[PDB]
């Protein structure tokens, strides 16, 4: 019933996305992690969710976000971005870390165009407007 | 942060009176804490709004005794029965009934409750059906349109 | 080579320990009019410390946990004040007195 | 009925023979009647009408405190055996044969699959846990019977 | 479980499917009951593409230094493993502060020895 | 009384406010109180064609009488 | 129009399994408990046309496992308003099957002590065979009912009801609404939605249910 839960919950995330991230929400509270969920639902055009990595694992099988899979490992919180404005997605992030000072909860692995840049690698494609 | 989180206490006091004894006695010196800095801090802000209004404080204390508190709005029982009526409650609720409101009030309320500071983000109709929730709990009648 | 180690530690007003023939022989002063001597087995010796703390040291388990539970059954703890010797992690729940 | 101890008011007769209860089984199975859940027995016996009114009242003390307030009157208990079997009995100290004694008490005959009693209204671990306590105040063994 | 531990460095790769049990170390040892524990101990993470296999190296109070197969062994062994050290480490410096020669020597011939029953004596 | 609200705002500039007819409002006010379905009639239903609020009602309701069901049980 | 009319239940798919029987070539208590002691229930298939003059019947008999987890699933009311797949064999294991048949278990016998099935009977039901059907009843709503709501407790007077059904449609069970009934009302045997086609045995004016008034 979960399954179907989240299947449904990743298939509504699905329609319009365009990449896809997930955060390591280690030492994060409730408050702080509906704080992210608001700032980055009215700010941006994203949705926040904590899934299963096995049951992401199956429901992303069959769809050309089939590269991922080295990294789903640990604590996961997946980001699901409906837009195309990449530069606004990434900085709202900055202002986060940088605002609330959380060095510990960082952005591990992201999907574009069938492949996994590091996380170093979109640093600079923030940058870069429209 | 990074100190040692003893307790989080919480209180109701109205508004513009923050005289440390009746209500600021041994509810803040059962743990320790200071009253004169709270009670500056209080009053440096209840300044634009209305006295003798029930004003909720929750205040985290410390090993180190330092303040770190939000301020939430009034009490939605409050918001719900002195914008209804008498403001006693139910000897069986949910079954016998003291006043009614249709639509408007609780959505209003749930409008100003939206001020909440960690409310930036829960939707209206999440809100409204919360204090329809409370309004279930002490015997309030509920209806469409009242006339 | 010694590898299987156990710790005790001695609760009590004038309860006191001592090695006395090179970790072989343990004595020990319990409130009594006399005191207690314990011969340590072969495979394991015993060491004094100073925070009233008794180390049975030794090769074989069975004799050493059988030997740490010996001196500790000289004198359990009791309930109400937990006086006595007792392991080192272990926690003893109390009770008031009427 | 005649409150709490069950005995008919009067008889045809005031003495009646002892009579073999040991055995004796339903011949066709048996259903409940009235309840949801029941308890019947498994063996043949005897049973006082002291020992049946202790059952009841250890089921109905049970919902007593288990479900209070407009509910706790909603369980119902149904009592399907009846003990209208006078028993007799000769003091101490007195010989053999001088006619027949006087009655002392009434007995029910049970047998083998009669339902003892019925219950509804009421949670399936109540009745389940109502009827482990009513078991215990009974000489024979007794079953748990559930509809279906 | 962190009292015993002075430096720890954690390395790992980020796009190599075998982090597993290093990112749960490094939960085991982020953690708010892990860190008021030892203020003065220092956690370490280092990133990088190339690939060199996740591994924890640690060090101790006295000078001992560990490295742990991170690849292959769980996070959970290795905080047992951490701890059967540390316990063995703490027991030599309570015999070195007291007096007593480490390690302590024991013939091994008495396994063989025949003992009787402790019996306490007055 | 009936078309104003007393005790609502406590900003002291200002005052209490009042009663707007249906004009300003939207729409989703007036469905407040219709008959959100309950779990006899949805543990019967197909899940797989469940809208999304209503298999949300039936998850939510589902984990609340689990944990009713063992806290009566397991209680002494 | 012999079908299921929507808005009704039908029978389940996971309990239609199909029953096995072998041959059993005499009657009595002797033949009985040596089946039973192998581990066999006895059993007879017969028909409906010639009452007299036995029926066409076989002696057969079938597993106790099987029909005592028939029963433990379903019920003993429910297995008894359900039709079911026979399937006749001269061995277990053969494949000369003797007799493949739409069948009604008429009766089961249990034991009153210790509820192992001691003799189940089947009746020949092929479409267009009349039968006189025992179907339960499923109670619903009982928690929108504002009767019981305020407090009322519930009078359940009967728990089947008794029908003259076609072998098509005999329904599995009978639902019944409770959402509308408040406190002093009761529901009689005429307001069982059932298919026109059945015939109801018992008189309309029969109680089945009565929301009673609580102690005040
Ligand atoms: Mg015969």
């Amino acid at each position: 019933r979960r399954a179907l839960l989240v299947a449904g919950k990743t298939k509504i995330n699905l329609q319009n996305c365009h990449f896809i991230t997930g955060i390591n929400y280690n030492g994060l509270t409730v408050k702080q992690l509906q704080e992210l969920r608001g700032i980055l639902r009215e700010n941006s055009n994203t949705k926040l969710l904590v899934a299963k990595n096995t049951l992401v694992f199956k429901a992303l099988e069959g769809t050309k976000w089939e590269s991922l899979k080295p990294c789903m490992k640990g604590m996961n919180a997946w980001i699901f971005v409906q837009t195309e404005d990449i530069p606004a997605a990434l900085k709202t992030f900055v202002s986060f870390q940088k605002e609330k000072k959380l060095f510990d909860n960082n952005l591990g692995g992201a999907v574009f165009e069938k492949k996994l840049y590091g996380p170093q690698d979109y640093k600079v494609i923030e940058t870069m407007p429209s | 942060t990074r100190r040692a989180v003893a307790g989080t206490i919480k209180l109701t006091v109205l508004a513009g009176k923050a005289s440390p004894g009746p209500p600021v006695s041994p509810a803040l010196g059962p743990y320790r804490l200071n009253m004169m800095a709270f009670c500056k801090d209080f009053n440096a802000r209840t300044q634009k709004y209305k006295p003798d209004t029930p004003m909720a404080v929750k205040i985290t204390a410390y090993m180190d005794h330092s303040f770190e508190f939000s301020v939430k709005s009034p009490t939605v029982s409050w918001y719900i029965k002195k914008a209804a009526g008498v403001d006693k409650g139910s000897t069986r609720p949910g079954h016998l009934t003291v006043t009614t409101l249709s639509v408007r009030h609780v959505y209003e309320i749930a409008k100003v409750k939206q001020t909440d500071p960690f409310c930036q983000y829960m939707p209206l109709e999440s809100i409204c059906k919360s204090i329809i929730g409370t309004a279930n709990s002490m015997g309030i009648k509920i209806v469409q349109d009242l006339e | 080579e010694a590898k299987f180690f156990r710790f005790l530690k001695i609760v009590g007003v004038g309860y006191k320990a001592r090695a006395e023939e090179a970790g072989r022989f343990l004595y020990l002063k319990l409130g009594y009019s006399h005191e207690v001597e314990l011969a340590v087995p072969p495979a394991v010796r015993v060491f004094c410390f100073k925070n009233n703390v008794v180390c049975c040291t030794g090769i074989d388990k069975d004799r050493v946990h059988q030997f740490a539970a010996t001196v500790r059954s000289c004198k359990p703890p009791e309930v109400y004040k937990g006086k006595g010797i007792m392991y080192v992690d272990e926690v003893v729940k109390k009770k008031v007195g009427k | 009925k005649k409150g709490d101890v069950l005995y008919p008011k009067r008889t045809k007769y005031s003495k009646y023979r002892k009579g073999r209860c040991s055995r004796g089984c339903k011949p066709d199975g048996t259903k409940l009647g009235f309840g949801r859940y029941g308890i019947k027995s498994c063996k043949a016996g005897r049973l006082s009408y002291r020992a049946i009114e202790a059952a009841r009242r250890a089921i109905i003390g049970h919902f007593h405190r288990a479900m209070s307030g407009q509910f706790r009157r909603n369980g119902k208990i149904w009592v399907r055996v009846f003990a209208d079997l006078p028993i007799t009995g000769k003091p101490t100290e007195v010989r053999m044969g001088r006619g027949k004694g006087n009655p002392t008490g009434w007995i029910a005959r049970v047998s083998t699959g009669q339902i003892l009693f019925e219950m509804d209204g009421v949670s399936l671990a109540n009745a389940r846990q109502a009827a482990t306590l009513a078991a215990h105040k009974l000489c024979l063994s007794t079953k748990f019977v559930q509809w279906s | 479980m962190l009292k015993f531990l002075s430096k720890v460095k954690i390395e790992f790769n980020t796009l190599d499917p075998r982090l597993a049990s290093c990112v749960e170390f490094l939960a085991q040892c982020n953690a708010r009951k892990a860190k008021e524990s030892n203020p003065n101990c220092q956690v370490l993470v280092k990133r990088r593409t190339d690939d060199q296999p996740p591994q924890i190296s640690v060090t101790f109070v006295n000078g001992v230094e560990e490295a742990f197969d991170a690849a292959a062994t769980s996070a959970q062994s290795i905080r047992k493993m951490i701890l059967d050290k540390g316990q063995y480490l703490e027991t030599e410096q309570m015999f070195r502060e007291a007096g007593e020669q480490w390690p302590v020597i024991i013939p091994e011939e008495e396994i063989h020895q025949e003992a009787p029953g402790v019996k306490p004596r007055k | 009384k009936s078309t104003t609200v007393v005790g609502a705002n406590t900003l002291k500039d200002r005052s209490d406010p009042k009663i707007l007819p249906d004009s300003d409002y939207p729409d989703w006010l007036w469905r407040l109180l219709q008959i959100r379905p309950a779990l006899s009639e949805l543990r019967r239903k197909n899940v797989e064609t469940l809208p999304y609020d209503d298999l949300k009602r039936f998850v939510k309701l589902d984990t609340r009488a689990k944990i009713k069901e063992n806290n009566s049980i397991k209680a002494k | 129009q012999l079908e299921y009319l929507p808005g009704f239940p039908r029978p389940d798919a996971k309990h239609a399994e199909t029953i096995l029987a072998v041959p059993r070539s005499d009657s009595g208590k002797n033949i009985s408990a040596k089946e039973r002691k192998a581990g066999r229930v006895p059993s007879i298939i017969f028909e409906q046309e010639d009452g007299q003059h036995g029926g066409n019947k076989r002696l057969v008999s079938v597993q106790t496992n099987q029909i005592r987890k028939l029963v433990t699933h379903l019920g003993y009311s429910f297995f008894l308003s359900r039709l079911f797949d026979v399937e006749v064999r001269s061995e277990i294991g053969s494949d000369e099957v003797i007799e493949k048949v739409r069948a009604l278990p008429r009766s089961i016998h249990l034991h009153s002590g210790t509820d192992a099935p001691l003799n189940v009977t089947f009746i020949r039901a092929p479409p267009g065979t009349l039968l006189k059907v025992d179907i339960p009843l499923v109670f619903i709503g009982d928690d929108v009912s504002p009767g019981l709501k305020k407090g009322a407790s519930l009078n359940t007077i009967k728990r089947t009801v008794k029908f003259l059904c076609p072998a098509e449609i005999v329904p599995p069970y009978i639902e019944v609404d409770l959402s509308l009934l408040d406190v002093g009302q009761k529901l009689v045997a005429g307001d069982l939605k059932v298919h026109p086609a059945l015939k109801l045995i018992r008189p309309k004016d029969e109680p089945i249910v009565k929301i009673a008034g609580g102690r005040v």
